[PDB]
């Protein structure tokens, strides 16, 4: 009913981690398990002390993920999907960078394919061409919008098989 | 022809012409195998990052803007300082590298058609100095290129160094020091084998 | 005695008249361009960059577990 | 010889050997060809010596890669195993070579074996295997890796100097006397005996030292002596519940002596009816024919060791410890049943390449007999089971066919091993104990006569119809390989012998499948188990001996064998031990799914969708050169089949091992 | 039984007369290309629908066309041999 509900945050279905009843039971009882196991081995072996690694990476996991939001029935940290960028656990950073990793690897891939122009080169790669196109797709964005917008990315359909033929000739 | 730094190889012949090649040191074909231009450009840039770095890093050590909480492990500056001035410093750093090379910025773009005559590093910055003879220029530009090398290495060795005594620079030994032996310690196959 | 076998692996063989004292190397003649070549072959190249990639994902793993600055 | 001729030049090729890949990579069915014909050494470029020595040379790389597989597992053994706690005390730890990374949380698949070792339990009898050959140090595990590394060095050499040591003229490997007296005098004969050496003066002094409880060292570093005169399996070892390893020595001197014997008389031509076998002799002196006969017998010798490594105990403590019996006996059917497919592919290669014998001159009685005793076997066989369900789903147990109402006695199934009354048991569990048939063993092993009868008839057709049928008459001219011959004729879809192994590979698994489930469950139900007290133990064993009450019908086996026992593996997330068996169930059952996708389509649909995929790319300038071909008919079979067959074996791979991991611990 | 038709983008290369299992192809005098012949397909009735001719067929599209017609199948192009409705 307000603008200041629009947030994830003000949510009725959600809660603080550190501040979840089922959270703090969950990781409490990972954290008896993980010791229990550890209580069969012998205090000085080399098994002991990877099971006080990983009681120590599970402390050091509900300290960070204390912050994060969580349902109040389950007490799962939970991944803003909103588009909130100034949140934890917010969607919109991986995406940003995969997104920016992915054209990189594409845009690469396809000047690679157009700068060759060949089977052969297809199979038998160039590698000293290859590393330079990997190399060149970090500016991907700004290149791909200027071949949209002068023409060279796309070719007219007319320039392309369209499919099968439909009607009669 | 062998190589006069490594006279039992081969010579390099695609390196020539540039300053700094006096001993001819490309054992892995680098310069073969990819253009010599994009190649000393990054080694110029890599050599100019690395000596103001060097500068940097131990100059932040003792002094710091006003405010601006120090970070006596130089490391551990970048997360100590104001974001919104790293921020900044990135900024500008971005708008001086679109701005030298005007787009041309890529293995493929920079050094293709206008802009290969363009020397390697030349970026036209401060040229009012370069010394008219040309043996004084390239003798400056053999200077930069070992400053800049040099640098590189004690950049290296710096940022090594701060992250084996976890902690400042200068002292180069702390107290109590004993060795490097317990910093990399992170488990290995022959480690954990043995 | 020289022969033509016919053969594209072995073209020829040779056959000795009598007791010989001769070089005859078995080891294979191997060239720095071949083996280039053998590696620019798209699966080494795309094997390699896969590798690579696979160890960098897994040394994060190791590096930062968990994603707690997430 | 001449060595100047290998040279790195052909490395880059890809695709050299075959004359019909010249044209190098068009489209993506060229990359699929190149794999699917790189061994395929007949029809590749060069002559019948080249052939040969590539056959040879092939033989010892895999040698050496076996030698490499060996070397690590000693190595395996000896640094990265919990052997030494084995050794002392077998019982409380079980065995582990196997240890886990810590990446993401992955060091929860290490489970406790001993107090100071944690990793995942190894089911491979490789423990069993030192104890019973005498190795008992770390030092000797050592040098059998040392050794076994050396071996695939050698093995990698003499791959290596055999293709060119062997010319055109070569003939050594056509010398089939001399091959068979060879290996059945040295290789086997000389092979036994010196093994059962090895047996009487390293491993019984050992095993005896370890029965006893001794450990010294200068012991370690009198035959018969603690053998009574009973019978050899009659009496196993009771403080290892084993056949004694004195025994066993025995018997590999004796079966030396029998090799040398026969190799000897057939060595002076003491074996007479050569002319029953000439026409044999003479049709069969072909790679294919040799590869199916060789397959054929290590397949059934495969299943004969699957049987016997379990029935018939002889390394130490295997009899005890069930996940290893039980892995032990599934993989040795499995490769059974694979070999046995294979011998089955290469008899159609055979006929397809070569002349074949006279029995396919009367083939259409041949598998027209076999199509009717298939049929009668599975109508009787599974109708049984059909019968049992539909009669107690009605209410109507005493119309059924079991022990109690209607019973099936296998009066055929007699004892010929006189063992005396009771059961041998070691430390708490029974390591050996007969097993009584009844009903629900007849319907079981007439089920398995049914699913082999139907695996040899889809065998048989594709071998006797290879050459040429009433369908298609020139299926010699087709080949071996190929998808089809037209839709024509009605359709002649999967007439092949290629597609022939296709079906035979589905029903060899299918066959093995229910062996499998018979044997888990029989075993578990009326073998295996605990004891609780001349004296007189009541067995409890871990189904409760329900195989003979549930499995007499179809609703018993998907309830008391599927459902009740995949608990373990259904319910593995939370522990540490067998996690990653339940999570391999779920991905085995996801990549079984995925199968049914190339089992199921057809080729023409994803080519016109990979068009249509296609024409984006090419109108934003992505063309690749190697145009995109979606897979040949053929390979979307191979892949199916691949998938389907993995995904099955590894739903019964974790089920099984799951639930034997949490039973014993 | 099946339609074998052929259309004049036919170059008369004889592949499907070749390829013809049952001999339903033979090659007739033409003047439309320049090896002066087409293939022809006289004996449609003993078609057993292979598309072995369409397979060896080289033209971008196809110049020899069978369409299978299951509603109207006949012993030859089935290719009885135990049974004869003859
Ligand atoms: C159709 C679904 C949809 C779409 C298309 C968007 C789109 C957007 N949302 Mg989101 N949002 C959604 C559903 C959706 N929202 C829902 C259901 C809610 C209620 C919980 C919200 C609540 C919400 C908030 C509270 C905020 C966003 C923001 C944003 C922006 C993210 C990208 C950005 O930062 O651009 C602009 C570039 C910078 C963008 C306008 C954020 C935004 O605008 O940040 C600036 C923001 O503050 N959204
Ligand atoms: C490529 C070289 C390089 C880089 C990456 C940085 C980076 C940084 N410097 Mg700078 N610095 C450099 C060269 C460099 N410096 C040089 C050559 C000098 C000598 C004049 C300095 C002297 C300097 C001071 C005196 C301070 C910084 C500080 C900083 C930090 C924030 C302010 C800023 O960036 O401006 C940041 C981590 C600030 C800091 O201490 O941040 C914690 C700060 O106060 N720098
Ligand atoms: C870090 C911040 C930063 C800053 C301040 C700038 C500043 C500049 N960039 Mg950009 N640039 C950046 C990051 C940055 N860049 C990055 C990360 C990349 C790689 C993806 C590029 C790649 C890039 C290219 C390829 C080009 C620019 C250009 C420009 C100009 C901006 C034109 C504009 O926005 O017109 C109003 C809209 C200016 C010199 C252009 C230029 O300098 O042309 C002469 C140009 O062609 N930049
Ligand atoms: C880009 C990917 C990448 C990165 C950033 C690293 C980084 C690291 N690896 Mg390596 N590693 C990689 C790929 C990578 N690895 C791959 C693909 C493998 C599989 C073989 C390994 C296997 C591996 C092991 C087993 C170990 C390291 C170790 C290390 C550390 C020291 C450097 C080293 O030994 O490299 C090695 C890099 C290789 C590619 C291995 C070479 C493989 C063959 C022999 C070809 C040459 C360092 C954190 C060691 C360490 O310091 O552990 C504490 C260590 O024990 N790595
Ligand atoms: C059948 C052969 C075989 C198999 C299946 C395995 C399997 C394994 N070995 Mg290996 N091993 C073998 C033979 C084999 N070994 C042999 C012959 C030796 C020497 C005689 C060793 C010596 C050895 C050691 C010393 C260790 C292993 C370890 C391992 C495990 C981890 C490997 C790893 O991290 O690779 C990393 C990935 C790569 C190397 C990439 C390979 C491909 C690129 C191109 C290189 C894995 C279960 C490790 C283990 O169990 O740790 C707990 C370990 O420490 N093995
Ligand atoms: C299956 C195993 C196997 C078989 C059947 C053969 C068969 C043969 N080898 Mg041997 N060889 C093997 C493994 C095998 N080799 C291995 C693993 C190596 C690597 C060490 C070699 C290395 C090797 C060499 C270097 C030579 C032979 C030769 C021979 C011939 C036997 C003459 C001889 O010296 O006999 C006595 C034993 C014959 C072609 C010789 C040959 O062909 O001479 C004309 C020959 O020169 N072999
Ligand atoms: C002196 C003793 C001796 C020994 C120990 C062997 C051992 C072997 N020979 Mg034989 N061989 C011998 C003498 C011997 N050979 C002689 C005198 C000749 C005549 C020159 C041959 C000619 C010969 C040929 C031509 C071949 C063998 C092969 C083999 C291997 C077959 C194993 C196999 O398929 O198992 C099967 C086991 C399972 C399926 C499980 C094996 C390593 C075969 C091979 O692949 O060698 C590399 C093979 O093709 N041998
Ligand atoms: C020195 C004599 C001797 C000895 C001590 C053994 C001992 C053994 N043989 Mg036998 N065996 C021998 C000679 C011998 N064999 C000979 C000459 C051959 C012919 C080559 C065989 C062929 C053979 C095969 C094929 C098998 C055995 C097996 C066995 C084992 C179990 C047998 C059992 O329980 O029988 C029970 C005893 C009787 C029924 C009493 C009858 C004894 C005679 C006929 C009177 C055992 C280690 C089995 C094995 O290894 O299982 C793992 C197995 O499968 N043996
Ligand atoms: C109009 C206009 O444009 O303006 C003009 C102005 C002007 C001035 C004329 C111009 C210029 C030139 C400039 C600004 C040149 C600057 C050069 C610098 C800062 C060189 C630093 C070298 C550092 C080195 C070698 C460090 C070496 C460090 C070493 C070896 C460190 C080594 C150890 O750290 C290591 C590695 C571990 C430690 O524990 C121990 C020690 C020993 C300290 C221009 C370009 O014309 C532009
Ligand atoms: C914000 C947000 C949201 C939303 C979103 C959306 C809704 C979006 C949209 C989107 C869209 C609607 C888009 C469109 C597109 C279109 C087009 C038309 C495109 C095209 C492209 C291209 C052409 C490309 C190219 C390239 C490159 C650039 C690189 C790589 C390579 C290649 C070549 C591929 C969500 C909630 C989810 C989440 C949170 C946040
Ligand atoms: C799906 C399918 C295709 C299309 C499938 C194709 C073209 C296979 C794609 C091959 C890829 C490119 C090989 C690379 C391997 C996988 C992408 C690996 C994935 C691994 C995951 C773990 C990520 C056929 O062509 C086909 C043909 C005949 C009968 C059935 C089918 C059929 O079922």
């Amino acid at each position: 009913n307000t603008p200041e509900h629009w947030t994830i945050k003000a949510s009725k279905r959600l809660e603080l981690c550190k501040d979840n009843k089922a959270y703090k039971k969950k990781f409490k009882d990972e954290l008896y398990k993980t010791e229990k196991q550890q209580k069969k081995y012998a205090t000085g072996s080399a098994v002991y002390a990877r099971f006080n690694k990983k009681i120590a990476q599970i402390k050091n996991r509900q300290e960070a993920y204390g912050d994060r939001l969580c349902g109040k029935q389950d007490g799962n940290p939970r991944v803003v999907a909103t588009g909130e960028w100034n949140v934890r656990a917010s969607v919109m950073w991986p995406a940003s960078i995969f997104l920016y990793t992915a054209g990189w690897i594409g845009w690469a891939g396809r000047s690679y394919l157009i700068r060759t122009n060949d089977e052969t080169k297809e199979l038998n790669i160039d590698v000293p061409l290859a590393l330079t196109c990997m190399a060149s797709g970090f500016s991907w964005p700004v290149a791909a919008w200027q071949e949209i917008v002068n023409g060279e990315m796309a070719v007219p359909s007319s320039q392309i098989h369209p499919g099968g033929p439909y009607t009669q000739s | 022809s062998s190589s006069k730094s490594l006279p039992f190889l081969p010579k390099p012949q695609n390196l020539g012409g540039l300053a700094g090649g006096d001993a001819e040191f490309d054992p892995l074909g680098f310069s073969d195998t990819f253009d010599v231009k994009w190649l000393r450009e990054s080694e110029l840039k890599h050599g100019r990052v690395c000596m103001l770095a060097t500068v940097g890093f131990v100059a932040e050590q003792y002094i710091q803007f006003p405010g601006f909480t120090p970070a006596e492990d130089a490391l551990q500056a970048i997360y100590t300082a104001p974001p919104n001035i790293t921020a900044l410093l990135l900024f500008a750093c971005g708008y001086i590298e679109s701005s030298a090379y005007d787009g041309k910025l890529t293995m493929l773009d920079m050094f293709d058609g206008e802009g290969a005559k363009r020397a390697p590093g030349d970026l036209n910055f401060g040229k009012r100095f370069l010394p008219g003879d040309k043996a004084a220029a390239d003798d400056l530009a053999t200077k930069e290129l070992s400053n800049g090398r040099l640098a590189m290495l004690a950049f290296a060795g710096m940022v090594h160094h701060n992250l084996v005594v976890k902690g400042p620079l200068f002292p180069l030994f702390p107290e109590g020091w004993a060795g490097p032996q317990g910093s990399w310690d992170l488990d290995s196959t022959a480690g954990a084998l043995n | 005695i020289v022969m033509k076998t016919n053969d594209w692996d072995q073209p020829e063989i040779q056959l000795s008249t009598g007791a010989s004292n001769q070089i005859n190397y078995i080891t294979p003649v191997v060239a720095s361009d071949d083996i280039k070549a053998w590696l620019s072959l798209n699966v080494n190249f795309f094997s390699i960059l896969a590798l690579l990639t696979v160890g960098g994902i897994i040394e994060i793993q190791r590096f930062f577990p968990d994603t707690l600055y997430w | 010889a001449i060595f100047r001729y290998v040279n790195a030049t052909l490395w880059s090729k890809a695709g050299h050997f075959n004359k019909a890949l010249s044209k190098g990579a068009k489209t993506t069915t060229w990359i699929w060809n190149l794999h699917a014909s790189a061994h395929d050494f007949d029809i590749q470029q060069g002559s019948a010596g080249l052939i040969a020595r590539k056959v040879f040379s092939s033989g010892l790389a895999h040698l050496s890669l076996v030698f490499f597989w060996l070397g690590g597992m000693h190595f395996h053994g000896a640094y990265l195993s919990n052997y030494s706690a084995w050794l002392k005390d077998p019982k409380s730890v079980a065995p582990s070579s196997h240890i886990a990374y810590s990446l993401v949380g992955q060091d929860i698949l290490n489970s406790y074996t001993s107090q100071y070792f944690s990793g995942i339990t190894i089911t491979s009898g490789f423990f069993q295997l030192y104890r019973s050959e005498g190795i008992v140090t770390q030092s000797q595990l050592k040098y059998a890796c040392a050794a076994s590394l050396i071996a695939t060095l050698i093995c990698l050499s003499g791959s290596y100097l055999h293709m060119q040591l062997m010319s055109k003229f070569t003939s050594f490997y056509k010398k089939f006397q001399s091959l068979s007296q060879s290996h059945l005098i040295i290789m086997f004969g000389f092979g036994s005996v010196s093994f059962s050496a090895h047996q009487i003066h390293e491993a019984l002094p050992i095993n005896s030292l370890l029965d006893s409880g001794i450990w010294d060292p200068q012991l370690f570093s009198a035959i018969l002596l603690g053998t009574p005169s009973a019978i050899t399996g009659k009496l196993l070892n009771p403080s290892t519940g084993s056949i004694f390893l004195s025994q066993v020595a025995a018997h590999h001197l004796a079966v030396g002596i029998v090799f040398i014997t026969l190799g000897l008389i057939k060595w002076c031509n003491l074996f007479f009816s050569r002319n029953a076998i000439l026409s044999l002799r003479l049709a069969y002196m072909d790679y294919h024919a040799q590869l199916s006969i060789n397959l054929a017998v290590w397949a059934s010798l495969s299943m004969v060791a699957a049987h016997h490594l379990t029935e018939i105990p002889v390394y130490p403590y295997e009899s005890t410890d069930y996940p290893t019996v039980l892995c032990l006996f599934v993989h040795h059917a499995c490769l059974s049943g694979f070999f046995t497919v294979a011998s089955g592919a290469h008899a159609s290669i055979f006929v397809i390449r070569q002349l074949p014998t006279s029995e396919i001159r009367h083939r259409d009685p041949i598998i027209g007999h076999l199509i009717w005793v298939c049929i009668a076997l599975g109508l009787h066989s599974f109708g049984l089971y059909c019968h049992n369900d539909t009669l107690e789903a009605l209410g109507r147990p005493e119309d059924t066919f079991c022990d109690n109402s209607i019973q099936l006695k296998p009066i055929f199934a007699k004892q010929f091993l006189g063992l005396q009354p009771g059961i041998e048991v070691l430390d708490g569990k029974i390591v050996r104990m007969t097993q009584e048939l009844g009903t629900a063993d007849f319907m079981v092993h007439h089920i398995h006569a049914f699913t082999i009868h139907v695996t040899l008839l889809i065998l048989l057709k594709g071998v006797l119809y290879a050459r040429n049928s009433r369908l298609v008459s020139d299926k010699l001219e087709l080949g071996f390989a190929y998808p089809c011959d037209g839709p024509g004729r009605g359709g002649t879809c999967q007439i092949s012998p290629w597609d022939h192994l296709f079906l035979a590979v589905f029903w060899m698994y299918n066959c093995l499948s229910v062996v499998i489930f018979h044997y888990f469950w029989k075993m578990q139900s009326d073998v295996w188990g605990s004891y609780v007290h001349h004296s007189s133990l009541t067995c409890s064993h871990y189904s409760q001996g329900d195989f003979s009450v549930n499995s007499i019908t179809i609703n018993g086996w998907l309830r008391n064998l599927l459902w009740s026992e995949a608990s373990q593996v259904i319910q593995s997330y939370a522990l540490p031990s067998i996690c990653s068996y339940g999570f391999i169930f779920l991905a085995a059952h996801f990549v079984w799914a995925f199968s049914l996708m190339f089992l199921f389509s057809g080729r023409a649909y994803w080519q016109e969708l990979i068009e249509s995929i296609l024409w984006s790319h090419h109108k934003l300038k992505i063309v690749p050169h190697i145009q995109p071909r979606a897979l040949s008919i053929s390979q979307g079979r191979a892949v199916g089949l691949t998938h389907y067959v993995l995904g099955g074996i590894g739903c019964t791979w974790a089920f099984i091992i799951s639930r034997m991991l949490v039973l014993t611990t | 039984s099946h339609a074998v038709k052929i259309y004049d983008t036919c170059i008369g290369c004889t592949l499907c007369v070749r390829a013809c299992p049952t001999d339903v192809l033979e090659m007739v005098p033409a003047t439309v290309n320049a090896a002066k012949q087409v293939a022809s397909s006289p004996r449609v009735e003993d078609c057993v629908g292979c598309k072995r001719c369409e397979t060896a067929c080289p033209t971008d599209f196809l110049s020899i066309r069978v369409y299978l017609q299951e509603n109207e199948e006949t012993q030859y192009s089935l290719g009885l041999d135990l049974a004869d409705w003859s």
